[PDB]
DNA sequence: TTTTTTTTATGTACTCGTAGTGTCTGC
DNA sequence: GCAGACACTACGAGTACATA
């Protein structure tokens, strides 16, 4: 997904978020929460071509006019967008406070103003904290749109001011004959790529867009050849990476099907890699599967949150504890109770 | 472009100056020392007027102007010193550089001193200018293995009679500082008129003014020696490096270490290291290091440089100064190691 | 047009007089008294949970304090102070965000400001919201003012998190703890407001919409709004249960049963069929944890056991005939720490599957069968 | 009392004299001996928590320094400069407060003016409230004023934490260390202060007050005056209990002792009652907790337990010598991964009451009842 | 005022003569010779650490170098340029406290000097004090003008931190650094100083002041001064000993001594005084922790002790003989738990005295 | 013998160069 | 007038350091 694409998952809540917000019944404060890829973007992006111009018919765009000049030239400065730094990762509060400076500064055309955050699970304390009084009263006819992963990553303080929106995922046969209408690739990887994706197609979509598929299918056969081996050392050619996270849970993916299979459940999530499945089942035991599960689950989100950690050094200790695990006669971890 | 040492350079001196002059190196007194005698043969060549310029991203660039080639009115040979930061040039400063080097004349002398250029900046278009004109003079500190002769030679410059035991003190206290050394000879001199050194006192006019760098503490690792490990280690926190600089320097070389030693059951020792191209001074000390430890013990020392990096960049604690002691003693001559205290 | 823009039942419905709060009665007791008598103080310390009233009870201080009617417990909308107190503009009421602007210079620019007497107001009301926000240096300077302020000065101030303030800030002021409030404060609340709107509304969308507010007055407004926009401009059960995706079914109680029984086809079965429909794993958590409860409360008493759960009484009651209480614990445990691990994984799926399966762990899952 | 102008006790009570200052005998005998004998230090630093008189000390120095009686240990309140002292208006107690002049211009502002001689007064002062505010270079600008000081100046500073001064200002400025104050002397100063205002008491809610302000004085004075506004302008029990959120120790250890003979009956019970009365069940699961970890400690020695719970030390006594330490490990263990955990419960309600079902099942003498069935 | 006149003892005893300046001999003696084979360098550098005479010992240098019997270790006090160094009003002592003039303009306008001879010495004199901090431009002006120094200028930098400074200077300035004053030493003089004055004293309570300065002399003679303010006009041992309870500060050491001997009360009466001596509870179990976990690895390695325990090494090399690593071990992990359980325990004192009994439980000691 | 090597977010001082502002001096 | 000079004050930028 490059950029901005319209989702037909999209259609009906955005018809509904405009009927709030054509009759004045719209909160000013809307916290979408989405998937990563299901398109909160457009959803946002088309909200804001409706708000920001003159009024158009009552639906679809805004038409032909100075409104829809300036933003599709992202020009308009009533149109404010709180995006990272390319150079770091997350919302300095420097611009958040700029921003409201600026929204408090009044508007410089004629209509209302937008205030739009590309993610709020970046924003840092600071930023969080420096919305709170801008959120809980705007200025005058302040609309703001933040999207998230997961509310209840963000802070509670903020959770509160927003009026919450939820994209559900589309049904995962829809999803699927939409991405293979998409996608030329069998049913099996679709199925597990989709269910990988948490049933987000525009993930599912980015996945398959990139090398992302590459580097599954070598994640794959390094854990092939490593599971009855022995040696996971191997396995960090396959693991560091810039999207050291994502594979990470594609490995807790995998060893998610191997306590499924373990168990017998008839649902799995790596429909198309039965072969590993089955082999991870044999050779590993439930106990040692769910202690391997549960180390790079916590590895995966000490690589995720914490930033600036390196990623070679962490990686490399996961795996030579894995070593250490699979040898006969370890005391295997548990839960901190 | 010659090339030359320090105790070489009135020989260079003593011929003629050249068009330029470029000192690079780390060690202060050294290029004091080299500056001072270029300084010195200049003034007898009839040099008199000295201007002295630090290159910041932020420092005055009238040098440029300062060539007026009109100092006739009183007529005094002009010679301009130039100190470059600690990283060397930028862009800017490379042609910055350029521009003074193309208004370079026979009246005025260039003095360049700053740490030693990379390969990347060796050949930059104004280092390049100064081709057939200059001369580098090299000055980097001489290692423990050299610095004892060092140390006698400059003894018998002052006409002192150095014991091998003082000697060898000298050098365990100002490891790494020249500047330190020349002090404390001069300062023995003053201590004791009769010109001889022993023991008794030169273990009492000597402080640990030693300085380091991470490269020193991982080498003290990888031979197994704790006491200089952790006498390196105390030093560099007294000196207040990061601890993050030390983490990845040995984080780069204990990732070595572990896949060498997977990978000696299977291949000699001397492929392995041409694969991973280790140098011939490091091969020797990488194959006693191999030879040293098992993977236990570099297993446990992954675990406890984890636990040290999280407790680093997650809690901000300042633990970090004990947990990398711990680390030295895991690798050295028999660790005797823990587990609670690390795990 | 009386709504320019959205009005929301956050902002219309801000209480104007003593009399609009929804029970704070141990914090408004001594504010009334404080105000009845001379005892006035010049730092004032409202902290507690989100969404609970104390930037209101501190704006309703501010009025009562400088309303021309007087020093009085209860201000008068007419005064015209508390008509500009109640909008922006007022001269002495300067009302700072802290975390909008922590640095040092402008705490300093208001501290040298302070010294000026007020303008036409009893006193000059500092109201400082997000108070913990600010820079250590701004709270060192906040520290000599607070203890030996002008008279003409009062000092409000309101936190979310006491601690993180430093120790020296708290000894100076008075610091009142509002209480978050329950479900039954709440839901009158809310009936009271949709009453006064004419929408029409049912109780137990009412009695959903407080128990999911976590005690949070705020979080109810804003999921009423949620349900307003979403329930065709009436609050309606169908549509408050379908955007909270509440259990109506037995979907917990048989999930557990096939948990306890360590059946794992069926526990992973029913979660897929859970996650066939997009039932809230959050929810379903929290569910299972309060039947859980109950099946240790009626273990330890059986007569607690009857309940709304009347209709699968028998389910419950034999649940606690067969499983020792250590056993129940130990699953109330594991799915606890499972529920502080939902914003972990970001995958919720795969965290509640996590969850299930260290529950799981416990009992034996031998492929030795037997009866 | 009189004063229609109801002052702040933390305002209208600051210390006067020497002798209207409780506890802190050791900076109070070391200031008395080193003003009546002489030998004045040109630079003194006042060390201490918050709230035990880290400034109010440093003014009766001031008094007692530059009085028109002369060099003092009795400051008097007769002259003009021991009142224009009080009132802030004195012409050469400078009071520098560092937190807002921080800058080092700021400083060498300061340090300008040391020599232009004192107005109406013995000595100048400048009395440096939070030195640990000051800026590096603030901080250092004043070193050989410190070491070598004019004959008039003199420095008081006054630091919550003076870690973070270098080492050689800790070095320069005589180093008075001010303890926290102890429970008695807060009940004590209490009492002195609703006496001479004419405010009805008990002592009951005065020990509770004293106690919940632990080591700071003016800490128990806000509390106080909140607690007199949450009263009917009187400092009842029933209001100071209520106010502080805090539980009845009796009662916590009445569910304490349901709790360790594993009488569930009257667990529930008390729970409700509480429930009832509105108690936050976190601050229920801390009082416990405290309970607990105090049976600890008289089991390591009888002297450890205070008059401060002597309603119930009988109680405590019985409680200690029947159940052996572990058990109490277990229980503190119990309901401390309780009160962790409470947060993430369906319910504080909820998760305190599963809390002390899991402690009454896991205990181990007479433990609950398992299932007939195997 | 009515109370006679009593100057600091900080201040005064300040040294007027070399023989008075009490150690630092490597430094005095070098000083001497130079002066005495007229072998001077241009920039003299001290450096070292708090109250250890580094100014006093500048100003010595400023007294002789000026003194009209000529340059001598022991200059008179007769000389009236001497004097005149006494009272601090000499024309030819340039004293720039550069941790006030740390601009470039003050700088510049006092270094501009070097033009004009001296009045009524033989060499301009500078003494620089607190050179660690001054700007960077104020640092190319002094390396301009110690590059070509006047014959008649000499430079006397001082300094506490050193590693501050810019190579450019240490480069041109002999330096020398001064030792943290040996214990004996300094009950020594504090002895003498004592006598010399009319003031009565104990052995053992000179020896407890001697040790509770950390090697600086400066700080013994202000806590010798707050001792007789608060000993009555006597330094009698019980009050200072009082004294430096109440300024006691190294709580956590004492509380791994007590903890390991397992004394209840002991460890219960150092638990009160650290929580009336206001700290922070997380603070003083990391520093007890931090204590155990070197106590662990000095076991395994006597290097170990490094240089921050130079005033704590008697009480860590007992402690890391007398414990077996099982032990140490066992208490790392129990106060490790305990560090992490504190903040969701009841106010942070009681978790701490829990986490100590808990550690404490361990020892059969009843 | 030669190169080798870094974790950010937010804030607070400090000091020098360049410009903007006042004002007033014999110009 | 008077505008330049000269002062004087403020602002950006580069650097160093602190706390979390
Ligand atoms: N005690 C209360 N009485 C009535 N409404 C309340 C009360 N507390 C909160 N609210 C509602 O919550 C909204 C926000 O309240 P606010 O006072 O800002 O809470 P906070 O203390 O977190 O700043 C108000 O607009 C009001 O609708
Ligand atoms: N030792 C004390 N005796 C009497 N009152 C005290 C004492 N310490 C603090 N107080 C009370 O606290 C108020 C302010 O005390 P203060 O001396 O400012 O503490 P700090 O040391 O933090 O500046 C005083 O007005 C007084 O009522
Ligand atoms: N070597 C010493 N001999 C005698 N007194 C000393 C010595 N070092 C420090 N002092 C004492 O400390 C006081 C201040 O000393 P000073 O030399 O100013 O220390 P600094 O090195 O920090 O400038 C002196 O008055 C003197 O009493
Ligand atoms: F939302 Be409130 F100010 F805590
Ligand atoms: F209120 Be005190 F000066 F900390
Ligand atoms: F005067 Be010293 F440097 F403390
Ligand atoms: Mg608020
Ligand atoms: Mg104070
Ligand atoms: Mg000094
Ligand atoms: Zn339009
Ligand atoms: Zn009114
Ligand atoms: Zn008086
Ligand atoms: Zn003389």
């Amino acid at each position: 997904g490059p950029h901005m694409r319209w989702y037909p998952w999209l259609r009906p809540d955005f018809e509904k978020l405009v009927a709030s917000y054509q009759a004045g019944r719209g909160h000013h404060a809307l916290l979408i929460q989405a998937l990563p890829g299901m398109g909160d973007d457009a959803l946002i992006y088309a909200l804001s071509r409706y708000l920001l111009c003159q009024q158009p018919q009552g639906h679809k765009s805004c038409g032909h006019c100075r409104g829809c000049q300036l933003m599709q030239a992202g020009t308009h400065p009533d149109y404010y967008t709180l995006a990272p730094e390319k150079g770091k990762n997350t919302l300095g509060v420097d611009a958040v406070r700029e921003v409201t400076e600026k929204l408090n500064e009044h508007a410089r055309l004629g209509g209302a103003k937008v205030v739009w955050v590309t993610d709020a699970a970046l924003l840092t304390d600071a930023a969080a904290n420096a919305l709170l009084k801008t959120l809980e009263e705007p200025p005058a006819e302040t609309w703001f749109f933040l999207a998230t992963r997961e509310p209840e990553r963000l802070l509670a303080t903020l959770r509160s001011r927003c009026r919450l929106h939820y994209l559900a995922p589309p049904p995962e046969q829809y999803a699927v004959t939409w991405l293979s209408r998409e996608v030329t690739m069998s049913q099996d990887a679709l199925l597990a790529a989709l269910r990988l994706s948490a049933g987000s197609p525009g993930a599912a979509l980015a996945l398959f867009q990139g090398d992302n598929w590459q580097a599954r299918e070598t994640l794959c056969q390094a854990l092939a050849y490593s599971v009855p081996s022995g040696d996971w050392y191997s396995l960090l050619a396959a693991l560091n990476h810039e999207q050291a996270p994502a594979r990470l849970h594609w490995l807790a993916t995998l060893l998610m099907d191997a306590l499924k299979r373990h168990h017998g459940a008839a649902q799995v999530t790596n429909v198309d890699v039965p072969g590993l499945v089955a082999e991870l089942a044999n050779h590993l035991s439930p106990s040692r599967l769910q202690a391997i599960l549960g180390d790079v689950c916590h590895i995966r989100e000490q690589l995720m949150s914490v930033t600036g950690i390196n990623r070679e050094l962490l990686i490399t200790d996961l795996l030579l504890r894995i070593e250490h695990y699979l040898q006969p006669g370890v005391v295997l971890p548990v839960p901190h109770l | 472009m010659i090339r030359l040492y320090p105790e070489q350079l009135r020989a260079q001196l003593n011929e003629g100056l050249r068009a330029a002059y470029l000192l690079l190196g780390n060690d202060p007194l050294l290029l004091q020392e080299s500056q001072d005698a270029v300084r010195q043969v200049a003034a007898a060549q009839g040099f008199e007027e000295h201007h002295t310029f630090s290159i910041d991203p932020n420092t005055d660039w009238n040098a440029i102007f300062s060539l007026c080639q009109a100092m006739s009115l009183f007529a005094s040979r002009q010679t301009l010193l130039l100190l470059l930061p600690e990283n060397g040039p930028n862009a800017a400063i490379n042609e910055q550089l350029l521009t003074l080097t193309g208004l370079l004349h026979d009246d005025l002398l260039l003095i360049v001193r700053g740490n030693k250029l990379s390969k990347a900046q060796e050949n930059a278009a104004w280092f390049t200018a100064l081709a057939n004109r200059s001369v580098q003079v090299t000055c980097q500190t001489p290692e423990q293995a050299q610095l004892p002769r060092w140390v006698a030679a400059r003894a018998k410059q002052l006409n002192l009679e150095l014991d091998d035991a003082a000697n060898q003190v000298l050098c365990y206290c100002y490891e790494g500082n020249l500047l330190a050394l020349a002090q404390a000879l001069e300062r023995l001199s003053l201590l004791w008129p009769d010109g001889k050194l022993t023991l008794p006192r030169v273990e009492q006019a000597v402080n640990d003014a030693a300085h380091f760098t991470p490269f020193h503490w991982v080498d003290a690792l990888l031979m197994g020696k704790s006491k200089r490990a952790l006498h390196i280690l105390q030093q560099l926190r007294l000196e207040g490096s990061e601890p993050v600089i030390l983490l990845r320097t040995l984080q780069r070389e204990l990732l070595l270490l572990v896949n060498l030693k997977r990978q000696s059951a299977h291949t000699p020792l001397r492929a392995l290291f041409d694969k991973h191209r280790v140098w011939q001074n490091r091969r020797g000390m990488m194959g006693e290091a191999l030879n040293r430890l098992s993977q236990t013990q570099l297993r446990q020392a992954v675990q406890l440089l984890t636990r040290t990096e999280l407790t680093l960049k997650q809690d901000y604690g300042q633990s970090v100064w004990a947990e990398l002691e711990g680390l030295s003693l895991l690798l050295c001559h028999k660790p005797l190691a823990d587990v609670f205290i690390d795990g | 047009g009386p709504h320019m823009s959205y009005q929301v039942l956050a902002r219309k419905w801000r209480p104007q007089t003593f009399a609009d709060v929804v029970g704070q009665e141990h914090v408004l007791t001594a504010l009334a008294n404080g105000l009845s008598l001379g005892r006035i103080h010049h730092a004032y310390l409202f902290s507690g949970t989100r969404g609970v009233g104390k930037t209101s009870i501190a704006r309703l201080l501010a009025k009562g304090l400088n309303c021309e009617t007087g020093i009085t417990a209860t201000p008068c909308g007419v005064c015209d102070n508390c008509r500009e107190i109640e909008q922006g503009r007022f001269v002495d009421l300067i009302e700072i965000d802290a975390a909008s602007r922590t640095k040092v210079e402008d705490t300093r620019d208001l501290l040298d400001n302070v010294q000026y007497a007020p303008a036409r107001g009893r006193f000059k009301v500092y109201l400082i919201d997000e108070v913990h926000m600010l820079s250590r240096h701004s709270f060192n300077a906040l520290l000599k003012t607070l203890e030996e302020p002008p008279e003409h000065v009062k000092f409000l101030l309101a936190t979310t998190d006491p601690q993180k303030l430093p120790v020296t800030i708290l000894s100076r002021c008075l610091q009142f703890h509002l209480k978050a409030l329950d479900v039954e404060q709440i839901r009158h609340q809310l009936e009271h407001i949709l009453n006064e709107e004419h929408i029409a509304h049912e109780p137990r969308a009412l009695q959903l919409l407080a128990r999911a507010a976590e005690g949070s007055l705020r979080d109810a407004l804003s999921l009423t709004d949620q349900a307003i926009a979403s329930g065709d401009g009436q609050v309606s059960t169908q549509a408050v249960s379908a955007m909270l995706g509440t259990l109506d079914d037995d979907q917990a109680l048989s999930l557990v049963e096939a948990m306890v029984e360590a059946n794992g086809e069926r526990v992973m079965a029913l979660i897929n069929e859970a996650a066939a429909r997009g039932i809230e794993w959050e929810a379903l958590l929290v569910e299972m944890l309060g039947l859980l409860h109950r099946i240790a409360m009626v273990q330890l008493s059986p007569a607690a056991l009857g309940n709304d759960m009347a209709a699968i009484e028998l389910r419950m009651r034999e649940l606690a005939r067969t499983i020792p209480p250590t056993d129940i614990q130990l699953y109330y445990q594991t799915l606890l720490i499972g529920r502080k691990e939902l914003p972990y994984a970001p995958d919720r799926r795969m965290g509640v599957e996590m969850t299930l399966l260290r529950a799981l762990a416990f009992h034996p899952r031998m492929p030795l069968p037997e009866p």
